[PDB]
């Protein structure tokens, strides 16, 4: 419940916007650190918000398509530096939240299966 | 003896930026 | 000097591409550090031209020019670092392939961020080899090896691991002369990172997919391998799939 409001507050912080690129990772780390302080929230859903905090900040496109009990995310328009940044936030927030994450990188697209 | 190349680096960019706008 | 910061600001107000915003500020931050007016005008000029083009690929190539000059334009510059920026601006002007122009500029920029004499020596010799060739596949591979070799020395690889990577550079330059495929050349870029990072490696071949699974890599190492392969395949024109799973990296060709 409180995680949903924290996401909006960090989203308004992110929507205002690699030194201005790593700040989005610090914002994504904060929601994962708060979703870890609020275990009531879904661990899978909390990591999906962190990727959204980065994508909505970077201004790239985010597509969501499930495949069963696991969710697949496809982010396009990324460059080499943004994919290095998006890989870091997804990996860190995964350790913080404790979900298994497989990432796929090809071209200007980063596929993340949670 | 080194700054001799520092001028050429600038001039190599001067034409690279300018002459690309000959159109 | 202050005007330099303005042109960079007036650029992001109309652009969105992360490189355009970033390179605009990087060229401005590296400007003040080098208060030689020659630098303070090339950056300013490159900015004003970037304000006059919707071609974002052109904008980035104009901003990489200012960043490359201002990095070596600082008085704290050795001869090798100045020689690398020269060959990287020559090798970029002569070619009309935007990959080679972006490749030679980004390879030197990452190389000039290291005072390591061995890395600066290898890059300079690599640029002098691509500047002395014509086969663009050889050039698009030499620039990919140098940019990946610099990312290892900047990351802080061992002096023994770097020499095990400089030999792959020789292997990468010679194999492209005989006429190696774009995929067998990227596979050498993968080996340079693995051997340069002192980690494991397993080579498997399925049809025409050369799956490479690497283990024992840290996040600080899985980002250097990601940024280098995405750069090499960008020049060589190879569709690569890089998969992670915590401490494992799986690269498929």
């Amino acid at each position: 419940e409180a995680v949903r409001r924290r996401f909006e507050e960090l989203l308004r912080e992110a929507l205002a916007f690699r030194e201005t690129l790593e700040h989005a990772v610090r914002l994504a780390r904060e929601l994962a650190e708060f979703a870890a302080s609020h275990p009531e929230f879904n661990r899978q859903e909390a990591v999906l918000l962190a990727i959204e905090l980065m994508v909505r900040a970077m201004g790239v496109t985010m597509e969501t398509h499930r495949s069963g009990n696991e969710v697949k995310v496809v982010i396009k328009g990324l460059n080499i530096d943004e994919q290095v940044a998006l890989y870091r936030a997804v990996r860190e927030t995964s350790k913080i939240m404790g979900v298994e994450t497989e990432i796929e990188v090809e071209g200007d697209t980063q596929t993340i299966v949670v | 003896r080194k700054k001799e190349l520092a001028k050429e680096v600038i001039e190599t960019a001067k034409k690279l930026i300018e002459k690309l706008a000959k159109e | 000097k202050e005007e330099i910061k303005r042109l960079a600001e007036e650029l992001k107000e109309k652009t969105k591409n992360e490189e355009i915003k970033r390179l605009a500020e990087e060229a401005a931050e590296l400007a003040e550090r080098s208060d030689d007016p020659e630098v303070l005008e090339v950056v300013k000029k490159a900015l004003e031209e970037a304000l006059k083009s919707k071609n974002e690929e052109k904008i980035e190539l104009l901003l990489l020019v200012a960043v490359l000059v201002a990095e070596a334009g600082s008085v704290d510059a050795v001869e090798e670092k100045l020689e690398i920026a020269l060959l990287a601006l020559k090798l970029a002007e002569e070619s009309k392939d935007p990959r080679i122009i972006r490749g030679a500029l980004r390879a030197a920029i990452a190389a000039l961020r290291s005072d390591d004499p061995l890395a600066l020596k290898t890059v300079k010799e690599a640029l002098e080899r691509a500047r002395a060739s014509k086969d663009e596949r050889l050039i698009r591979a030499i620039l990919a090896a140098a940019y990946a070799f610099a990312l290892l020395a900047v990351a802080g690889a061992s002096a023994e691991r770097l020499k095990e990577a400089e030999a792959i550079v020789k292997e990468l330059i010679a194999a492209a002369e005989k006429g190696a495929s774009p995929q067998e050349l990227v596979l050498l870029v993968i080996e340079m990172m693995v051997k340069g990072m002192g980690v494991t490696m397993e080579t498997h071949r399925s049809g025409n997919e050369v799956k490479v699974v690497i283990k024992g890599l840290h996040e600080s190492q899985q980002e250097v391998l990601l940024e280098a392969v995405l750069f090499a395949a960008e020049l060589m024109g190879v569709r690569v799939r890089i998969r992670f799973k915590g401490d494992t990296v799986t690269i498929v060709v």
